[PDB]
């Protein structure tokens, strides 16, 4: 789910 | 407009080239995207807390100047990225 958090930048 | 054009320093370019194409200039959006993919491909995040990245033993750690960081630290991530490139 790293991408879910990274999408926030 | 709001888009940002940048030229990565040597080490950041190396980072970017390991997962993407080499270009004279990139957009900040491209840089952010590639960095995410680099982190993922190298599994630098904690499998059990994927919003935490440990980069001390990696090229990224040398670039950012920190042993680790949280993906939620937006100001920190942006400022560290800017310190590794020049805005055009």
């Amino acid at each position: 789910r790293f991408m879910d958090y990274w999408e926030g930048l | 407009e709001q888009e940002t054009l940048v030229r990565p320093k040597p080490l950041l370019l190396k980072l970017l080239k390991s997962v993407g194409a080499q270009k004279d200039t990139y957009t900040m959006k491209e840089v952010l995207f590639y960095l995410g993919q680099y982190i993922m491909t190298k599994r630098l995040y904690d499998e059990k807390q994927q919003h935490i990245v440990y980069c001390s033993n990696d090229l990224l750690g040398d670039l950012f100047g920190v042993p680790s960081f949280s993906v939620k630290e937006h100001r920190k991530i942006y400022t560290m990225i800017y310190r590794n490139l020049v805005v055009v």
